[PDB]
């Protein structure tokens, strides 16, 4: 950190190390300078600045930490929306990493944990801020999600149909039938449930979701 | 294929003879769900089906099911207790 | 260097080493390992030339009190139970009231030994270990057990005459409380920092006087047994709470006179006015009886384990738990005499009757002193 | 550092979360539909200022 | 008067118009001499103003503050092994920390409520000195000074009131072994206030089965010994006339399966009372119910105890609650891993009611699974009808593969080296997949090993295994011990029991050799092939194509896949030719991995790891040499090198290899060394006898973190590999290896380092018993 110092040569210092890329010894700043200077007329900035540290730094406990600090520090502030979006960005990064990509290996249908926790503060920037810069990102990564949602819970379906459990297949596709529309992973969930219907035996039961992607064959 | 071991594939959700008896046809939904509760699947475009379904398969021998659908109006009274047998 | 390198605890010396009169042993004739390093109450008596003194391995022993030659001697170490063949280990310590020699044990028996031989004219299981020395006054067995219950057991077969509840420790916050008969009325010490003075007939309490506080946000003394024990000049009560916290009250309502609730005094003895004592640094105080007049002091010992203050040869005697014995100047701490006789530590009070100074250590047991 | 073919920290990071896109909803009518949404999908879909991806301010 | 301004003197952490608005002689407000009274307590009410002295230059205010707030640091001396956080947890208790008002008055009230915790560690000799060290413009650093002088020691139990048992009996409630004498010393017998309420307990369970149900621990008094540290203590009880189950009254709502409840409660009237057993036999109940559904089975004992006959009565009272529960069930900490994975790791199905035994089955594949870190789940009711119960498995999983390497012979040498790695559950789908092999000059290898181990609904273990050994030993030639060895093994694993599990395989063994080290122990196998090469060169060829079937079977009653600590799991492995391979011959081969509790906590565990092995021909030849058994180095035995515990061969009297090179990699041959040239190498042995005996223990100087990962484990290693058909005419100034007393032996430690890429093993043992040939590295660095 730094030691007990003007407080503007430290945040010069900070945000050089900023722009120099070099994010824990702007952290080495941001922090320190709001230990001793929290009445800081940057220290909201700061805050913004220590996230804008940590994620470039992939901090993501961190950021939320210093997201949670400008919670306290600015529960009123503008760039709430900002948190709001970096609440959302840091869950998505905190969610699922992988190299495994170009593998055609990808992680989207494991678990959606924090994926469901960035879903929730991107939809909340959306709603609680429908104007910012940070709502118009958020929405594709909330079309994102809502998919990475699908292909978590197609694959649950899928389990209990190798499983046999044709309740629990139903189930499954009725939590992808209930939660999101805009998906054809719930369109290719709408054959997967009338053929738990027909392993039940309820074929009657089956056809009428076959009108349903008679219906749905738009 | 020429196997005799297999682990089972089992699955509750359903209702007993018992079950049948405590209701009849013009029971309102709740009067079933009184000692029977919801199923765990129901029809949800649909009127009120309650699909308490048995599912279970022995290790190489046969298949079994009890699938009991119990089909409701719109005011959620009861209009059938549908019991069915295996296949 | 790490064999060394392990924690560590801090004392203090025994300086100011005199032997103004020469002083040595009167004899030595031990009963063996008495109390041994546990933390017991027990401790001898000495009358009529006859050491009534004994062990908690179980030698109860009668010795001849000019060498201690063995006038009788028994086991009280029992032979059966739940468990057989096991020693003594007396709680209280010697009473010799009349021809029985009682004695409170660990085993929660107050017995009774036929000082004639030592054979046991009765023992009773009483309510709990022995806390105190079983006080045997007036046909009554006055004990403070260990669960804080006056008791009395009639003394020539112990017949119980009542158990009542007393100033209850939170734990056994091991004070002896020992329910002496003071003018008619039984006056109980207590170890949460009270005092008591409770009917000697049937234990119904004149007053008791909360003094000091139990352990816990104002914990008190684990590094001493405060005399508890409120000892009984007129009318004046004079005794510790378990803070070490001396106060001067009255007999019948326990009204203060004076008090050393900031005080914090280990033993205690009131020579006229001058109340010679330990203090919780293990110094060596005179106090006033109409206030805490310090009359003197002396650090001579500090961190020097000791007994309890005594008057022979005309001089303060003190022995320790360290072994050593002191004598100091009735008046302002004049180092007299110093007897090193043990080395296993003193923790028993020094009984100056007899013409002696009869201590038994906890493993140097009986070491009686002259000069 | 890569001290020998100086070939530094390369190909690599993406940003196809932006790049996703929503797929066919239900066009189903009554008796077929049943409710769609439940939880946290309730989104504005607004372009109320845009600058997305990492033209975005995270700072 | 009114104010003309203020002076804001010494804030530190408060605003200047923060004070104004706390003060109530805020600038232009009338301000009389009470307001000023009135204004010392408020800036008081601050909590950051230390001094308060609101003062005036007639109306002119000024308002004199010495101030509480920022600590600087708290610095902590003396901060042993009760640690400095806990220590400030009380400094947290008491209101200060770094950034926080000091409030130096309250010095003494942490040095209290410091030795106050002191006081709950166990010890209470100690002293806390807090230190105020200025820093700038209030900043104090809180030196801490903790004179620990000693904790509490557990000595004597003194208890009254024992009825029939002995007090010493209950002492044990603790087990010691320990001693110190200062030279003795391995620790001692502490005090803490839980030992004694878990004593406490485990005397009120001491008494309980006995039959004493008027048991009570009346009042109980620990000593006040003058040292702080000697405990003794005065328990008073009453055991009070051990009862009897004089008979069970098991009622309400017992769900219509109040005999199978019956046969939890089949009874004996007048056995004495066991109010655990009845504890038990309520939890039987329990779990059958919730094998019965009925996840809130609310069972209620009674046992009225019937004090006339010294008996007691056991009323019941169960609640079972609805059979169906299992609505569905969740799935969390699954981030990076397939949910069907864990998922198919399950036997309570979704849209069920409750088999209580089917999700800690479940949970225990996921237990010996390995790549978890925890598993657990959260059987939580989803509130409403009661048959909403989502179980929610939020498990901790743990990183998957490993690379493993060689030593040397790279950049100063060819195209040469060592690789091999493993990925076992393949990217999240549980897929084992271990590959090895080497690309040198001598050798080119290749091996694979992938598993599809869940191929069915079964759990079928397709697993197939492949390999391709183009061995030369190519120093200057591939006449010294050619040898091409490839084919397959496709292996099958098949539930039988889930804890008893079969196996099976076939081996294509194609070994294609030529001109064969003249060493004679591997030539009497040609010669029990009835093949007769020339015994002073290396010229002849050998090519043979094995079709051998394997087979095996798993046993599987052991805790945990990557660090257990109870249990056993038997591994048979053997093999048997067929009729049109080769050669006809068997060979089978025993591990076993028992974990046996030294520590009932598990803290030292006996890990009993031993190898046994014997393989010969089905009539006529015998095993191959290949096949035949080794140890050594990387083996159960450490401190030596690998194959160096065996038998040795000896090479025959030898002249051509076609050209061994000069004076360099000699069989007796041409350059040199000849007339029967003892070979020092283990070629091994046709059975084998090998163990290791491994003991489990934590480290306290690396925090618990990982050190329940890191399995630290001293050994002691003995063992023998022998060949039982060694000769004795053809070795007879060459050891006789028929005997299994060629048993080797070294002693030492395994450093087991669980890294990102895995369990990291080193070892350090010292042989003590060897033999001839026994080649020893002290040290074994293994990955």
């Amino acid at each position: 950190e730094v030691p007990d110092n003007p407080p503007n040569e430290i945040y010069a210092t900070a945000q050089q190390k900023l722009q120099d890329g070099n994010w824990r010894q702007a952290i080495t700043q941001l922090e320190a300078l709001d230990n001793r200077y929290p009445f800081g007329p940057y220290s909201q900035q700061v805050q913004l600045d220590l996230i804008y540290a940590y994620y470039k730094n992939a901090d993501l406990p961190l950021a939320q930490a210093a997201i949670d600090r400008f919670i306290r520090l600015n529960p009123t502030h503008p760039n709430i929306d900002y948190v709001m979006y970096m609440r959302g960005l840091t869950n998505m990064a905190l969610d699922d990493s992988a190299l495994q990509g170009f593998f055609g290996v990808d992680r989207s249908d494991r678990d959606p944990q924090h994926a469901r926790a960035a879903f929730s503060d991107f939809s909340k920037l959306v709603r609680g801020y429908p104007n910012s810069q940070y709502t118009t990102d958020a929405t594709k990564r909330l079309v994102f999600l809502k998919d990475r949602l699908a292909k978590y819970e197609y694959s649950v379906a899928e389990y209990y149909t190798e499983r046999g459990a044709w309740v629990a297949v139903v189930n499954r596709v009725e939590g992808m039938l209930r939660d999101y529309p805009d998906t054809q992973a719930t369109r290719d969930a709408l054959p997967l449930m009338e053929n738990a219907y027909r392993q039940m035996q309820m074929n009657a039961q089956a056809e009428k979701v076959a009108k349903i992607i008679a219906a749905n064959s738009s | 294929e020429r196997v005799v071991y297999r682990p089972d594939i089992n699955q509750g959700n359903y209702l007993t003879a018992n079950d049948v008896s405590k209701i009849r046809v013009g029971m309102t939904q709740q009067q079933v769900a009184y000692a029977l509760g919801t199923p765990l699947m129901s029809d949800p475009f649909g009127t009120n089906t309650w699909f308490y379904v048995f599912r279970q398969q022995p290790g190489h021998e046969g298949v079994t099911q009890q699938t009991l659908t119990l089909t409701f109006n719109s005011s959620g009274v009861l209009t059938n207790i549908d019991n069915k047998p295996a296949l | 260097l790490f064999n060394s390198e392990e924690d560590v605890v801090k004392m203090s010396p025994l300086p100011t080493v005199e032997n103004q009169f020469t002083p040595t042993t009167a004899w030595s004739t031990s009963v063996g390992s008495g109390i041994g390093n546990f933390y017991s109450n027990l401790h001898p008596a000495l009358a009529d030339n006859v050491v009534y003194a004994a062990d908690r391995a179980g030698l109860v022993k009668a010795l001849n009190a000019d060498d201690g030659k063995e006038i009788w001697s028994v086991s009280l170490a029992e032979k059966d139970g739940w468990f057989s063949k096991e020693p003594a280990l007396l709680s209280g310590g010697v009473t010799v009231s009349g021809g029985h020699v009682y004695i409170g044990s660990e085993k929660a028996q107050v017995y009774a030994l036929n000082t004639s031989d030592g054979t046991v004219a009765w023992q009773t299981k009483v309510a709990g270990e022995a806390l105190s020395r079983p006080v045997v006054s007036d046909g009554l067995v006055l004990i403070h057990t260990s669960n804080g219950q006056l008791q009395a057991l009639n003394e020539a077969d112990g017949a119980v005459k009542w158990t009542v509840n007393l100033d209850m420790p939170s734990l056994s916050l091991r004070g002896e409380s020992a329910p002496t008969t003071a003018f008619g009325a039984a006056v109980v010490g207590g170890d949460n920092g009270r005092v008591s003075a409770v009917l000697m007939e049937q234990g119904q309490m004149i007053w008791q006087q909360r003094i000091s506080q139990a352990t816990g946000s104002t914990e008190i003394d684990r590094l001493s047994d405060v005399d508890t024990t409120p000892v009984v000049v007129n009318g004046v009560v004079f005794a510790l709470a378990y803070n070490g916290n001396l106060t001067a009250l009255d007999l019948r309502s326990g009204q203060i006179m004076w008090k050393r609730e900031l005080g914090s005094v280990n033993d205690f003895i009131v020579d006229g006015n001058r109340i010679y004592l330990v203090d919780q640094n293990d110094r060596v105080m005179a106090l006033t009886i109409d206030g805490g007049v310090t009359l003197w002091t002396q650090s001579d010992l500090l961190h020097r384990l000791l007994t309890s203050p005594v008057l022979y040869n005309g001089n303060l005697v003190v022995g320790d738990s360290e072994g050593y014995l002191h004598w100091i100047n009735v008046e302002d701490g004049r180092f007299v005499a110093q007897q090193k006789v043990d080395s296993s530590g003193f923790q028993t009070e020094p009984v100056a009757a007899d013409g002696k100074l009869l201590i038994q250590a906890k493993d140097g047991t009986v070491y009686s002193i002259t000069r | 550092c890569s001290s020998d073919s100086r070939y530094k920290r390369q190909v690599s990071g993406d940003e196809a979360y932006l790049e996703a896109a929503p797929l066919a909803e239900l066009h189903a009518p009554a008796g077929m539909i049943l409710p769609v949404t439940s939880g946290d999908y309730a989104i504005p879909v607004t372009n109320g200022s845009g600058a997305v991806g990492k033209a975005l301010d995270i700072r | 008067f009114v104010v003309k301004d203020i002076h804001f003197e010494g804030l530190q952490r408060v605003a200047v118009g923060a004070a104004l608005l706390s003060m109530p002689v805020r600038t232009g407000d009338t301000v009389n001499d009470e307001d000023i009274s009135n204004t010392i307590r408020a800036l008081f009410a601050t909590g950051n103003f230390e001094d308060v002295r609101v003062l005036r230059d007639g109306d002119t205010l000024l308002v004199q503050v010495k101030e509480r707030p920022t600590i600087a640091s708290i610095t902590f001396s003396g901060n042993k092994s009760v640690k400095d956080d806990m220590l400030k947890q009380n400094l947290e208790a008491s209101g200060v920390r770094v950034g926080e008002s000091l409030d130096r008055t309250t010095i003494a009230d942490i040095e209290k409520g410091l030795e106050d915790f002191y006081y709950s560690v166990g010890k209470y000799s100690a002293s806390v000195k807090a230190v105020v060290t200025p820093l700038p413009r209030n900043r104090v650093d809180l030196k801490l000074v903790f004179q620990e002088g000693v904790s509490a020691e557990i000595q004597q139990i003194n208890i009254v009131g024992n009825h029939a048992f002995t007090t010493d009996e209950l002492i044990s409630h603790f087990q010691l072994r320990d001693e110190v004498p200062w030279w003795n010393v391995v620790g001692d017998r502490k005090y803490q206030k839980q030992k004694l309420a878990g004593d406490l307990e485990t005397l009120r369970s001491y008494y309980l089965d006995r039959g004493y149900a008027r048991f009570n621990i009346d009042s109980t008094q620990v000593s006040l010994t003058p040292d702080k540290k000697g405990i003794y203590v005065t328990v008073n009880i009453t055991e009070g006339d051990q009862y009897k189950l004089s008979g069970v009254e098991v009622s309400g709502n017992l769900a219509g399966h109040s005999a199978e409840i019956e046969q939890l409660t089949k009874i004996e009237p007048g056995e004495l009372y066991n109010g655990t057993k009845v504890t038990k036999m309520e939890d039987d109940i329990k779990k059958l119910l919730g094998r019965y559904g009925y996840a809130y089975p609310r069972v209620q004992s009674m046992p009225e105890i019937n004090d006339a006959d010294k008996t007691v009565k056991l009323r019941v009272n169960v609640d079972a609650g609805n059979r169906f529960y299992v609505r569905k069930i969740r799935f969390e900490g699954n981030d990076t891993s397939k949910d069907a994975v864990l998922r198919r790791e399950m036997r309570q199905m979704e849209g069920a009611w409750l088999g209580s035994d089917l999700v800690d089955q479940g949970k225990e594949r996921l237990n010996r699974l390995g790549f978890f870190e925890t598993v657990d789940t959260d059987t939580q009711r989803v509130p409403g009808s009661p048959d909403q119960v989502d179980v929610v498995y939020k498990v901790k999983e743990r990183n998957t593969g490993s690379f493993n390497f060689g030593i040397g012979y790279g950049t100063e040498s060819g195209v040469s080296f060592q690789a091999g790695v493993q990925q076992d559950n393949w990217l999240g789908t549980g897929y084992a997949v271990g590959i090895n092999g080497t690309k040198n000059d001598y050798q080119t290898y290749a091996e694979l090993s992938v598993t599809n181990p869940y191929f069915t609904v079964d759990g079928v273990s397709l697993g197939g295994r492949l390999f391709y050994n183009d061995f030369q030993a190519d120093d200057a030639d591939l006449s010294d011990y050619t040898n091409k060895s490839y084919g397959t093994d496709v292996t099958l694993g098949f539930p039988i029991n889930e804890y008893n599990s079969l196996r099976a395989g076939l081996g294509y063994v194609h070994n294609s050799l030529s001109n064969m080290q003249p060493q004679v122990a591997m030539w009497r196998y040609l010669y029990s092939m009835g093949e007769h090469p020339s015994t002073s060169d290396q010229d002849n060829s050998f090519k043979t194509d094995d079709f051998t079937f394997n087979y095996g079977w798993t046993y599987n009653k052991l805790d945990r896949g990557y660090f257990p600590t109870d249990g056993s799991r038997v591994n048979l492995t053997g093999k048997v030719t067929i009729p049109g391979s080769d050669n006809e011959y068997y060979k089978v081969t025993l591990d076993t991995a028992t974990y046996v509790p030294i520590d009932d906590d598990h803290k030292w565990v006996v890990l009993g790891r031993t190898r046994w092995g014997y393989g010969d021909g089905l009539g006529g030849k015998e095993m191959p040499f290949y096949e035949n058994f080794y140890a050594g180095g990387s083996s159960t035995v450490r401190g030596f090198q690998s194959n160096t515990i065996g038998p040795k061969a000896v090479y025959f009297p030898h002249q051509a290899s076609n050209y061994d090179p000069d004076y360099d990699y000699e069989c007796a041959t041409q350059d040199g060394a000849k007339d029967l040239c003892k070979s020092d190498d283990a070629v091994g042995g046709n059975a084998m006898a090998v163990a290791s005996l491994e003991f489990i223990t934590p480290t306290p100087f690396i925090s618990d973190k990982y050190a329940n990962s890191v399995r630290t484990s001293f050994f002691w290693d003995m063992g023998t590999v022998w060949d039982t058909n060694w000769d004795s005419s053809q070795y007879s100034g060459y050891p006789d290896y028929s005997d299994p007393s060629n048993i080797r032996m070294s002693a030492g430690i395994a450093l087991q380092w669980m890294s990102p890429l895995g369990p990291l093993v080193f070892s350090y043992a010292q042989p003590f018993k060897k033999y001839d040939g026994d080649k020893a590295e002290q040290f074994q660095f293994n990955i």
